[PDB]
């Protein structure tokens, strides 16, 4: 609630999505089972085989809340279309105000022609953020992000991974590869509105993770999907490379059901837990 | 870490690659620090045990050219608890 | 899609206490702030009060302070408003409808009533208790076309339908509202224009009907002198 | 405080025609305000928000406008699904405000009412009470006056009427109004009589009875 | 083995009754003491279960450590005191369909098997009674304590088989239960039969007791029905003759 | 969830092989299962957890086996004490419930029944209400008593008691009450009252006049 904030929006549709910007209101859960239809999971799909080259803009007007939405390159973006604060966050959540024609700051609570968004986006380290989340006036959750990359891959079923998909491209990477939030094929970023722009991602488990990109410090509390009793076989492990909080004297905090890439403390190659699945030992 | 390709899908594994093994003799295996091979032999396929992370051998007893058939199949040190 | 439903009528006693509740349904999130209003008979609406979706701290109209109270569950996404020290001009037809935030801007963003509104619910305060009709025949006296009616007196609580021949009567047919009279019951009259050479050869009965006292009356009407 | 006023309290018009309605407050508001359409009988439904917005589903024919203090719900052609009543609302903060509400229904030639007496009936009377019946038909526009006589004396203060909605068909209009007084007084008097003042009447029609007819 | 309750109770409807569970070992530092509960005529059905621990061990979910039944959340309130080393099944408007014994059981837990975190470790399920102790008995009805109405069984020839003849005393219309029996008094028993008591109609209370004897010992030697309701206090004797 | 076994009741002798299954509509995981054995009039205590594992001062008479969706209890060979009611008390997956229960019987011949009557007290009458009993004893359970008021057949208004296995002879005992009203009582000279048992070739019929 400040006045470098858009708050531009038509609740046309009278479904009161606005009035969860103010108070709380619990969202009605029987809808997700059909919202969430066509997430499909990582394991079908297309097999990359080649080399590895950042994608072009992908136009299919897909649905923004899967994670395998492919976003396109974008930039600025008239100040008319935005509600509620604007997340295009760098690996921690960041918040990007209005700005004016040319950047300056501006004042104006968001009506007006002159007030507009930038979100010119590269890579870091060296670059400024990964990519974008907001719901615009109307209520309807989109996204921006660096190009995809290009999986390749035979048939019609290549993937175009907006994330870290270490299956289906051993070297798919979120430093190289990543979009948005997602992490990894399981897990977001954490962020206040999390559950306003997605709406029922609210039964995620939350765990502590810190990350590295480019030699530099990051704490995110990561919001990753779980149930009990799900498989994990070891073919159900997605490398979400990071640095390890150090849980305990001989174990290491990682996203559930899945493995970081380092060597062993001493001596060791990555030593997994049958059923602790969120520990990886650092010895063995 | 090494990866599996095989059935449509990418898992991580410890066992060598035929990329990362150069030098082996009749019993004496040695191999790129950072995984641990294992050999298909007499329809037994049994973990190379390692002494050093750089050597390895199957039975320490007596010892306190492409010979060898590797294999990607095997899982060892790959879930071992304590 | 969402629905919204209140609870049945109501009849109760001058200085009495009524609570009044409806439950929306269908929609995407669970509690919706509800805002009540009501219109006296032949009168404009007026604003009782309800639930602020900006803080949820009830707020009442200026003339129903203290004298109404309103709390909401969580539970059943219901709304409760309750009375007290009721005047019998309180009769009148309550409805319930949410108060969403639709435009919003300007350091400040305002509420509005939103469609669908709740069906109604009636509240009759009055002291009288249920009592039948008095039906008296409106015996026609001229001209090409004759007026007459039946008449129906002192009956309460509402309605009464009533029927010409059964409904074989129904053209013409004038039936007029009810009003409420000083002794806390009800009145009302009924006319039909009809020829006046069937006057005296076509049966003319009222089917006058009460169903709070499950009470038919069938009266006859003949040519008056 | 907030008054909001409508002017006029009645409105008439044909099918097709170009209608105007007035909705003035007391303090000047910005552009806080709506208007409801409230159909007789059912729940009202909202038309537009901000003085000028439509809202969705409203067809574009309806078209409000003005700031300030004054303002207006201006209809370019009339359907028959126009004929309702509008109560310009304000809004705000903490509280709501209604109008008294406007009325708008069709215009058809001026129709003179058939005046009609029914002597109470025997049975009321024997209940001590006595109750005249007046009754007015057919007749347009809603605006008409009653009075009563008895003996040629005025009567007010002991009258009750009712009166029905606008005729579907024939767009005219009926009245009834009772005169109630004590049995004794009814037996006090000989001649009972109404008159009867109406614009498409050259000069009021009485319609008289006397005791015991 | 480690249970002591208090004794029969008897309680008027919609009271607030309590009911207390000590343990002999009087360690209540690692025992999940439960709660089941089996009115006569039926099987038993588990009630609740409160762990002393903390929250480190709870069940799956990690909610209070007192999680209840499926139909009795509310309804009952399960408490410990472990400061004085005992336990207590604090209750709520006594209903009238409420009657039966109420026991405990350690109930070592189950360790959790399948998938969970870290922080999810050493997270128990439910599974184990182990040793049971005695019990209690809480009857409830509108009725208030009376007396017993003893009848005479008046033998005959019509009751008599044999050698050996069919009479008895019949005890009617008393509350509360039990009532001591000890028909002939000191006399020999020899197929007596002694039926449960059985609630009749408005919620009275009826027993019967059956005693096959000799023909010749009628004759030769008296009967006499010595009955007991020590919970209403009165204490009658009642003789049977022919 | 919701347990079941059968049969319902058994009759065995003393030294004989047993067998006791109860059924669980869904399998349980890792057969998490256990047994109880209640002795009449005292605290029910633990036989078997796990399906297969006894539990301390259990004899290895009583053992059971099984996995997923079926069970049994064994017991190597009967003992006058192994006579009770066995619950089996499916657990684990956040929820435990019990099974309805399975007695143990004697199976012995078949005895005849002594039918009796007992005209109501004359201090009974006199408080307005009649009670005639027909008392059943020493013979072959699962039985029933007809009642008769003056060749009129009754239903409804008659209550029936049961009597424990006996230790000694192993018989059933019944106590059918009879509740009419000193009017109804005396409506009525003729009373009577039969029973129909699978060991009697044909029912006994045992009645009373008024006065
Ligand atoms: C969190 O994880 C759970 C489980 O890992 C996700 O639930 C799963 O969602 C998928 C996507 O729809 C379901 O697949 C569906 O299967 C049906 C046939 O059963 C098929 O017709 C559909 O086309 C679709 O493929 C899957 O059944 C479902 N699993 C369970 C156990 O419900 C969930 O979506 C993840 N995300 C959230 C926010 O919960
Ligand atoms: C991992 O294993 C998969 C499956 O065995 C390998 O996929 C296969 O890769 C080869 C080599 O790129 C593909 O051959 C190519 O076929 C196309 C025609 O489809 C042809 O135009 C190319 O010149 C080449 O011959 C083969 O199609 C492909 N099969 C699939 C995807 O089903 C993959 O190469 C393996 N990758 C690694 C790193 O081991
Ligand atoms: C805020 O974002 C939402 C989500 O994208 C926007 O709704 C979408 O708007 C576009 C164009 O305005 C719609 O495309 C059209 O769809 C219709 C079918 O409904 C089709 O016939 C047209 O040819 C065209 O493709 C799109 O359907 C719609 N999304 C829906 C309905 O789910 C919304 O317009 C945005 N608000 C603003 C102020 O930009
Ligand atoms: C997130 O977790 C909550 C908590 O479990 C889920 O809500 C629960 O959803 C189940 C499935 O519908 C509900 O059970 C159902 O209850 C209805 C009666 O209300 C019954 O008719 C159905 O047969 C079924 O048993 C459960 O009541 C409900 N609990 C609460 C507190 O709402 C929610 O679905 C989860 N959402 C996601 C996206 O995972
Ligand atoms: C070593 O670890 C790997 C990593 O999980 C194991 O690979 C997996 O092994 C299971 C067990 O055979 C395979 O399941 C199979 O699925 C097919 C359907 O595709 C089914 O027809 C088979 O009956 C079987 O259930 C699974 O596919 C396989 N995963 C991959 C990616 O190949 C392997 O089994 C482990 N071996 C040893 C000796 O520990
Ligand atoms: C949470 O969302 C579910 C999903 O829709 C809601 O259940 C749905 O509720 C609506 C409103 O009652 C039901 O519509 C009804 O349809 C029948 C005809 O089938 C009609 O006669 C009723 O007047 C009403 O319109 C809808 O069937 C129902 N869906 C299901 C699958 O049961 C639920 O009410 C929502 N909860 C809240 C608190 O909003
Ligand atoms: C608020 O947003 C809604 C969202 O569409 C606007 O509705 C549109 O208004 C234009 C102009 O009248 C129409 O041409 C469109 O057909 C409307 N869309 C729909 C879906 O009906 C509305 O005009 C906006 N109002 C304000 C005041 O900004
Ligand atoms: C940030 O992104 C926007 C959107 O792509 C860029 O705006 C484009 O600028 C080029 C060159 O000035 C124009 O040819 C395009 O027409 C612009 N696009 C639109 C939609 O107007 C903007 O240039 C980027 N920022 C910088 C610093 O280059
Ligand atoms: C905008 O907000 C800042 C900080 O909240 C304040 O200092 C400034 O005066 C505000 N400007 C306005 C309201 O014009
Ligand atoms: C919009 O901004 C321009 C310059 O940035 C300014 O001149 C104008 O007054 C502003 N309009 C409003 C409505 O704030
Ligand atoms: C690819 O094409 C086949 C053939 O029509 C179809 O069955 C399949 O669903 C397609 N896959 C995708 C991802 O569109
Ligand atoms: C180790 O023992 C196995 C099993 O007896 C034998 O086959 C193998 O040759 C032995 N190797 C050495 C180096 O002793
Ligand atoms: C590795 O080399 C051995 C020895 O020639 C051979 O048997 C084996 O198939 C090779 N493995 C792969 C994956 O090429
Ligand atoms: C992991 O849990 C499963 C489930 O009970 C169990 O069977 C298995 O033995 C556990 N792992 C180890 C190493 O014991």
């Amino acid at each position: 609630h400040i006045n470098r904030t858009a708050l531009n929006c038509n609740d046309s549709l009278h479904t009161g999505f606005l009035a969860a910007l103010f108070y709380t209101h619990k969202f009605n859960a029987s809808g997700c089972p059909e919202r969430m239809a066509h997430c499909r999971p990582i394991d079908e799909f297309a097999q990359g085989w080649g080399p590895i080259t950042y994608a072009e803009g992908h136009g299919s007007d897909q649905r923004p809340y899967c994670w395998h939405y492919a976003p396109r390159q974008c930039g600025t973006i008239p100040a008319s279309q935005v509600c509620g604060p604007v997340y295009c966050f760098t690996p921690s959540p960041v918040v990007v105000g209005t700005t004016d024609r040319f950047g300056a700051p501006t004042y104006t609570w968001g009506e007006n022609e002159t007030d507009v968004l930038i979100l010119n986006n590269t890579r870091p380290p060296q670059g400024n953020w990964f990519g974008c989340t907001w719901m615009n006036s109307t209520g309807f959750t989109k996204t921006c992000g660096g190009p995809p990359c290009n999986i390749g891959g035979v048939g019609n079923n290549t993937l175009t991974c907006p994330t870290d998909c270490f299956r289906k491209h051993p070297e798919a990477t979120y430093t190289k590869c990543g979009s948005g939030p997602w992490l990894t094929p399981r897990c977001l970023v954490d962020y206040p509105y999390r559950l306003w722009h997605y709406p029922c991602t609210v039964n995620f488990t939350i765990f502590k993770v810190r990350m590295y990109v480019g030699g530099v410090e990051h704490r995110l509390n990561a919001a990753c999907n779980w149930t009990r009793g799900e498989r994990c076989d070891l073919q159900d492990r997605d490398r979400s490379e990071l640095s390890p909080l150090l849980l305990s004297t001989t174990e290491w905090q990682i996203l559930p059901c899945s493995f970081t890439t380092l060597p062993a403390l001493s001596t060791g190659l990555i030593h997994l837990h049958q059923n602790i699945v969120d520990v990886q030992y650092l010895y063995g | 870490y090494e990866v599996r390709n095989a059935s449509g899908l990418y898992h991580v594994t410890n066992d060598c690659s035929n990329a990362s093994i150069v030098y082996e003799t009749t019993d004496m295996i040695m191999h790129t620090p950072g995984c641990v091979p294992c050999v298909r032999e007499d329809n037994s396929s049994r973990c190379w045990v390692a002494l050093t992370p750089t050597l390895a051998a199957r039975n320490a007893s007596v010892p306190t050219p492409r010979r060898h058939e590797t294999v990607q199949d095997c899982n060892c040190s790959i879930y071992p608890g304590h | 899609q969402v629905q919204l439903v209140q609870s049945g009528a109501e009849v109760k006693k001058p200085g009495s206490s009524v609570k009044v509740s409806c439950t929306t349904s269908g929609g995407t999130y669970i509690n919706y702030a509800i805002s009540w209003v009501r219109q006296a008979p032949g009168q404009g609406l007026e604003w009782v009060g309800g639930m602020s979706p900006i803080s949820n701290t009830p707020k009442y109209a200026q003339k129903f302070q203290g004298r109404v109270t309103i709390t909401a569950d969580e539970s059943t996404s219901t709304t409760y408003m309750e009375l007290s020290s009721l005047r019998p001009e309180d009769t009148a037809v309550y409805y319930c409808a949410r108060d969403l935030l639709k435009y919003c801007g300007g350091g400040n963003c305002h509420s509005l009533l939103v469609d669908p509104w709740g069906q109604g619910t009636l509240v009759t305060v009055s002291s009288a208790s249920t009592k039948g009709p008095s039906v008296f025949p409106l015996a026609p006296s001229s001209g090409g076309t004759a007026a007459l009616g039946c008449l129906v007196k002192d009956y309460f609580p509402e309605p009464v339908t009533v029927s010409w021949n059964s409904g074989a009567l129904t053209s013409g047919v004038h039936t007029f509202p009810a009003v409420l009279q000083s002794s806390g019951l009800y009145s009302l009259s009924s006319v039909v224009t009809v020829p006046s050479s069937s006057l005296g050869t076509q049966t003319y009965i009222c089917n006058v009907n009460h169903k709070p006292s499950n009470t038919k009356v069938d009266k006859r009407v003949e040519p008056k002198s | 405080d907030i008054v909001m006023t409508q002017s006029p309290s009645t409105l008439s018009a044909s099918v097709g025609d170009r209608v105007t309605i007035s909705c003035r407050a007391s303090q000047s508001i910005s552009s806080w305000l709506a208007w409801y359409q409230q159909k007789p009988g059912r729940a009202p439904k909202l038309l537009i928000y901000k003085a000028s917005s439509l809202e969705t589903g409203v067809p574009s024919r309806f078209s409000g406008s003005g700031s300030g203090t004054e303002f207006t719900l201006t209809i370019s052609s009339l359907q028959p699904d126009d004929f309702a009543t509008y109560y310009c609302q304000h809004y705000n903060t903490y509280l709501f405000t209604f109008g008294p509400g406007t009325k708008v229904d069709l215009k058809r030639t001026v129709a003179a009412p058939s005046v009609f007496i029914f002597p109470p009936s025997d049975e009321q009377l024997k209940s001590g009470t006595a109750s005249v019946v007046c009754l007015l038909n057919n007749f347009y526009p809603r605006e008409a006056k009653v009075q009563w006589k008895v003996d040629n004396a005025l009567q007010s203060g002991n009258s009750q009427e009712s009166v029905t909605e606008q005729d579907s068909k024939d767009s005219t209009y009926s009245l009834s109004s009772t005169l109630t007084l004590s049995k004794a007084d009814y037996e006090k008097h000989k001649v009972y009589a109404c008159e009867v003042t109406h614009q498409g009447l050259s000069s009021p029609v009485t319609k008289s009875f006397n005791r015991g007819e």
